[PDB]
C-alpha cells in the first residue's frame, strides 16, 4: 500500500545523509586518520633521513670524501643500519596496521558479502541497529559502506494476555499474540499492531489449564457451526 | 609564527604542528614535581 | 637509618599533561588537565585523573562531548566555559514487567549510516 | 564460563622521563633518534583511545546509561550474584566480586585510568543485564523495548525443537536449573583458580609485560 | 598482543551482539551447544561471559 511512502523514506534518509556529508567533513576521518598513520608513518620515514643516530654529517657525500675507507664505510654502515632500525620498525608497525587492515578487509568482505549479497544476521556488525541492506562507495584508500539500517524511535506501551482457556485446552498463539489497544481486543504480531479477528487461524492448543492462576474463557471460533 | 611556551594554546599547536585545532583531549609534556630538596640520612647518635 | 620508623615511598607526584581546547574558530580557552597528580604545584578541581585548571565542575546532566578521565567529560557551555561533570547517567526504564504488557515500536527510521 | 580480555592497561611511556632519570641532554639525543619515542607515545595513546572504544563497543553498546529496578521480579531466575546488590557499596554483583578477587606506575610507565570508572563499567553491565532481562535483543538496537523472559525462553525452546508448555509447568524447575548451574559456576571459580584464567593469564602477560618492563 | 585482544574485543563486541543483543545462530561461538543466551560480567581489564 506505500511503496511510495517507504521509498521517499529512504530517499529522505539518502538525502539527509548527503547533507551531512557535505557539512560533516570529519565524517570519512576513519578514512583520514588511516592515511594519516600512512602519512606521518611516510613522514617519519622521510623524517628519518634528519636523523643522523649519531652521524657527523647526514649528506652521503660528506661522508666518504672527508674521512678514510677504514672509517669511512663502516660509520656508513652503521648509519645504514640504523636507517634498516628504521625500516624495520616501519615495516612492523605498517603491518600491523596492514593486519587491522585486513582484519578489516575480511571483515570488509563479509560486509560485501553478508551484508551486501545478503542480509547479515550478526546485529550491530554493519551498523547501528538491525540492519537491512549495504552500498558501497569507493574512496581514497578505502571503502564507504551506507548501511541501511531499520532503527526504533518511537515507542507506545500496550498489552498482552498470560492465556485464554474456554474449553479445558490452555491457548497459545503460535503466531499473533492476544492485545488490546485500549477499547478492542485482537490477535496482532510481535513487532507490528495490525488488529485481526481471534479464531483458530491465530490460536494454537498447547499447555493447560490445571496451573493457571487468574483463568479466563473467551469464544473460539467453529468455522462450520 | 608561533612560540612553544607561551601558552598551553601554543605548546599544543607547536606540538600538532597545525595552526587549526578542532576539539580534542591532547597531550603536550609530562608535569613533574621538582626535586624541592635532596634527602640524606644518617644514623642518630652508625 | 636515624630512627626506628617504617615510611613508604610512593613515587612522588607524576604524570603527563593533557589540554583542552576546543575549536579555535569557536573558542580558545584552554584547560589543562595534571595526569597522575593532585593539585601540588598549581577554579581547579580535583579528579581520581589528575589536577583540572581552567574548568568549573557541574552538578547537571548535558551531553558528553570531551571525554577526561574516570568518568568526568567536558563540555563548552555556560558567559561560556569548560565544565567537566560526571557522564550522563540517563533515565532508569525498568520497572516490574508480566504477563500483560509490552512496548509496541509504532514508528521507526530507515537510517543510512 | 567464557572468560575473555577485552580492555587492556593502557599504559603511556613519557621518553623524557623513563629513559632519561633527569637529563635534559639525554632527552635531546633521544630526540636525535627522531620520532621513536614519539611515535611509540602515539601508537600507546592509539591503543588507550582503542581500548576506550572497545569498552564504548563491548560495553557501552547502549549510548545511555540504563539502572537496575530495585525489586528483581524474574520468574524464579536468582540474579541476586548477578546483578548489582545496593546494599554494599559498589554497585557491583557477587561473581563479579569473587573475579575482581581472585586477581593481583612507579619507574616511568605510567597507567592511564580507565575513561569509563570501574563503578561506571559496573553500571556499563547493570545495564547491559537490564536490557537483556528486561528490555530483551532490542536495547542495542536504538531504544529498548518490552521483552518478557519467559517470552525469550518459549520462542528459544520454539528454535530448538521444544514448545512452551514448560514455562506453566516448571518456570520453576528451570529457574532452579538456571541458579543450580550459576552456583555450580561459583563453586568453580572459589575453588579453581585456573577457572579465569584468559583473564588471569592476560592480566599476568600484561603483568609481566610491565615487570619484564621494568626487570628490563 | 593488543591485537589479539582487539581480534578479542571485536569478538566481544560481536558477542555482545550476538550472545547479549539476540540469538546468536553461529554455532561453539557464544558456548559449547545451541546458544540461549549470555549475561556479561566485568572484570579487572577484561570480562566474563
Amino acid at each position: 500500500e506505500n511503496q511510495k511512502l517507504i521509498a521517499n523514506q529512504f530517499n529522505s534518509a539518502i538525502g539527509k545523509i548527503q547533507d551531512s556529508l557535505s557539512s560533516t567533513a570529519s565524517a570519512l576521518g576513519k578514512l583520514q586518520n588511516v592515511v594519516n598513520q600512512n602519512a606521518q608513518a611516510l613522514n617519519t620515514l622521510v623524517k628519518q633521513l634528519s636523523s643522523n643516530f649519531g652521524a657527523i654529517s647526514s649528506v652521503l657525500n660528506d661522508i666518504l670524501s672527508r674521512l678514510d675507507p677504514p672509517e669511512a664505510e663502516v660509520q656508513i654502515d652503521r648509519l645504514i643500519t640504523g636507517r634498516l632500525q628504521s625500516l624495520q620498525t616501519y615495516v612492523t608497525q605498517q603491518l600491523i596496521r596492514a593486519a587491522e587492515i585486513r582484519a578489516s578487509a575480511n571483515l570488509a568482505a563479509t560486509k560485501m558479502s553478508e551484508c551486501v549479497l545478503g542480509q547479515s544476521k550478526r546485529v550491530d556488525f554493519c551498523g547501528k541497529g538491525y540492519h537491512l541492506m549495504s552500498f558501497p562507495q569507493s574512496a581514497p584508500h578505502g571503502v564507504v559502506f551506507l548501511h541501511v539500517t531499520y532503527v526504533p524511535a518511537q515507542e507506545k506501551n500496550f498489552t498482552t494476555a498470560p492465556a485464554i482457556c474456554h474449553d479445558g485446552k490452555a491457548h497459545f498463539p503460535r503466531e499473533g499474540v492476544f492485545v488490546s489497544n485500549g477499547t478492542h481486543w485482537f490477535v496482532t504480531q510481535r513487532n507490528f499492531y495490525e488488529p485481526q479477528i481471534i479464531t483458530t487461524d491465530n490460536t494454537f492448543v498447547s499447555g493447560n489449564c490445571d496451573v493457571v492462576i487468574g483463568i479466563v474463557n473467551n469464544t473460539v471460533y467453529d468455522p462450520l457451526q | 609564527a608561533v612560540d612553544c611556551a607561551l601558552d598551553p594554546l601554543s605548546e599544543t599547536k607547536c606540538t600538532l604542528k597545525s595552526f587549526t585545532v578542532e576539539k580534542g583531549i591532547y597531550q603536550t609534556s609530562n608535569f613533574r614535581v621538582q626535586p624541592t630538596e635532596s634527602i640524606v640520612r644518617f644514623p642518630n647518635i652508625l | 637509618p636515624q630512627t626506628l620508623e617504617i615510611l613508604d615511598i610512593t613515587p612522588c607526584s607524576f604524570g603527563g599533561v593533557s589540554v583542552i581546547t576546543p575549536g579555535t574558530n569557536t573558542s580558545n580557552q584552554v584547560a589543562v588537565l595534571y595526569q597522575g597528580v593532585n593539585c601540588t604545584e598549581v577554579n581547579v578541581f580535583q579528579t581520581r585523573a589528575g589536577c583540572l585548571i581552567g574548568a568549573e565542575h557541574v552538578n547537571n546532566s548535558y551531553e558528553c562531548d570531551i571525554p577526561i578521565g574516570a568518568g568526568i567529560c567536558a563540555s563548552y557551555q555556560t558567559s561560556q566555559s569548560i565544565i567537566a561533570y560526571t557522564m550522563s547517567l540517563g533515565a532508569e526504564n525498568s520497572v516490574a514487567y508480566s504477563n500483560n504488557s509490552i512496548a509496541i515500536p509504532t514508528n521507526f527510521t530507515i537510517s543510512v549510516t | 564460563t567464557e572468560i575473555l580480555p577485552v580492555s587492556m592497561t593502557k599504559t603511556s611511556v613519557d621518553c623524557t622521563m623513563y629513559i632519561c632519570g633527569d637529563s635534559t641532554e639525554c632527552s635531546n639525543l633521544l630526540l636525535q633518534y627522531g620520532s621513536f619515542c614519539t611515535q611509540l607515545n602515539r601508537a600507546l595513546t592509539g591503543i588507550a583511545v582503542e581500548q576506550d572504544k572497545n569498552t564504548q563497543e563491548v560495553f557501552a553498546q547502549v549510548k545511555q546509561i540504563y539502572k537496575t529496578p530495585p525489586i528483581k521480579d524474574f520468574g524464579g531466575f536468582n540474579f541476586s550474584q548477578i546483578l548489582p546488590d545496593p546494599s554494599k557499596p559498589s554497585k557491583r554483583s557477587f561473581i563479579e566480586d569473587l573475579l575482581f578477587n581472585k586477581v593481583t606506575k612507579f619507574n616511568g610507565l605510567t597507567v592511564l585510568p580507565p575513561l569509563l570508572t570501574d563503578e561506571m563499567i559496573a553500571q556499563y553491565t547493570s545495564a547491559l543485564l537490564a536490557g537483556t532481562i528486561t528490555s530483551g535483543w532490542t536495547f542495542g538496537a536504538g531504544a529498548a523495548l518490552q521483552i518478557p523472559f519467559a517470552m525469550q525462553m518459549a520462542y528459544r525452546f520454539n528454535g530448538i525443537g521444544v514448545t512452551q508448555n514448560v514455562l506453566y509447568e516448571n518456570q520453576k524447575l528451570i529457574a532452579n536449573q538456571f541458579n543450580s548451574a550459576i552456583g555450580k559456576i561459583q563453586d568453580s571459580l572459589s575453588s579453581t583458580a585456573s577457572a579465569l584464567g584468559k583473564l588471569q593469564n592476560v592480566v599476568n602477560q600484561n603483568a609481566q609485560a610491565l615487570n619484564t618492563l621494568v626487570k628490563q
